């Protein structure tokens, strides 16, 4: 995260770190949506242009974390993966359309002060909140600048951007399964996700019921925190029927 | 979950985090 | 760069 700040303890208790077993390293962010399901970006797991195609046994998830690099004894919980599910129409060839994946854990994780699931939006919460100028929050352990790494989880609040401005900022084809967020050059304030934040959550706190909802997944950007560029996020609500179908049939 | 999105150290104790108000103020 | 995690999670 660029131009963010250190998270408070327990501020993002749904935040998950996707961790490579060998060599031991951060791969991506992710989020906890129930005691046995973790949501992330498909490109964290499958990206053939970079020879990336992880299997379950390659990976672990670390839940309840704050420090990036420490083993947070008595706080974090480390879970193995039973199964990866990637959206069947994830478009890694062109523009990362439908950049969404689920991971089922081998055993349920116990909730705690530090470990708690985020809500997924209903149609009405999505319609109400996914409006240009409304701010969400992005969290992760990724790089602090495009060209460096945080001690602890970073947080930044960013406004959703009008769809024409998103489209006019890039040559990539934008789809209805994406939204973009960030400040405009004339707005002064700054901030973005960056390398290593992919797969983590874009959340909004509903003013109707005071619950946090995951509206987006950190998906892609061209650089980090560049003027006139914006971060792109997977539109979780638009893909929720697939999420539900996976959970209903494999959970 | 019935309990989703309510943080133990924040909403469940009626404590506010340092920047959540910035989000609320944008919801106009 | 990362602190070693317990061996039980790698077995
Ligand atoms: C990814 O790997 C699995 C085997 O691990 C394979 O069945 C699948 O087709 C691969 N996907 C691509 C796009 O190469
Ligand atoms: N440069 C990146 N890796 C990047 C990825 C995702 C976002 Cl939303 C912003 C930047
Ligand atoms: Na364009
Ligand atoms: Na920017």
């Amino acid at each position: 995260i660029v131009e963010g700040s250190d998270a408070e303890i327990g501020m993002s208790p749904w935040q998950v770190m996707l961790f490579r077993k060998s060599p031991q390293e951060l791969l991506c962010g992710a989020s906890l949506i129930s005691d046995r399901w973790v949501l992330t970006a498909a490109h964290c797991l499958l990206y053939p242009p970079w020879d990336k195609n992880f299997t379950e046994n390659d990976l672990l998830v670390r839940i309840g974390k704050h420090s990036r690099t420490r083993y947070e004894r008595n706080i974090e919980k480390i879970s193995m993966l039973e199964k990866i599910y990637i959206h069947p129409r994830y478009n890694w060839r062109e523009n990362l359309d439908r950049d969404i994946a689920l991971m089922k854990l081998k055993k349920p994780v116990a909730f705690s002060d530090y470990i708690h699931p985020v809500c997924l939006p209903d149609r009405e919460t999505a319609a109400s909140l996914l409006q240009a100028g409304y701010k969400g929050r992005v969290t992760g352990w990724g790089n602090l600048k495009e060209t460096g790494q945080p001690s602890v989880l970073q947080v930044v609040n960013l406004p959703i951007v009008e769809r024409p401005v998103c489209k006019d900022s890039t040559r990539i084809r934008i789809t209805d399964n994406m939204f973009c967020a960030g400040y405009k050059p004339d707005e002064g304030k700054r901030g973005d996700a960056c390398e290593g934040d992919s797969g983590g959550p874009f959340v909004m706190k509903s003013p109707f019921n005071n619950r946090w909802y995951q509206m987006g997944i950190v998906s892609w950007g061209e650089g980090c925190d560049r003027d006139g560029k914006y971060g792109f996020y997977t539109h979780v609500f638009r893909l929720k029927k697939w999420i539900q179908k996976v959970i209903d049939q494999f959970g | 979950e019935a309990d989703c999105g309510l943080r133990p150290l924040f909403e469940k104790k009626s404590l506010e985090d340092k920047t959540e108000r910035e989000l609320l103020e944008s919801y106009i | 760069d990362f602190e070693e995690i317990p061996e039980e999670y790698l077995q």
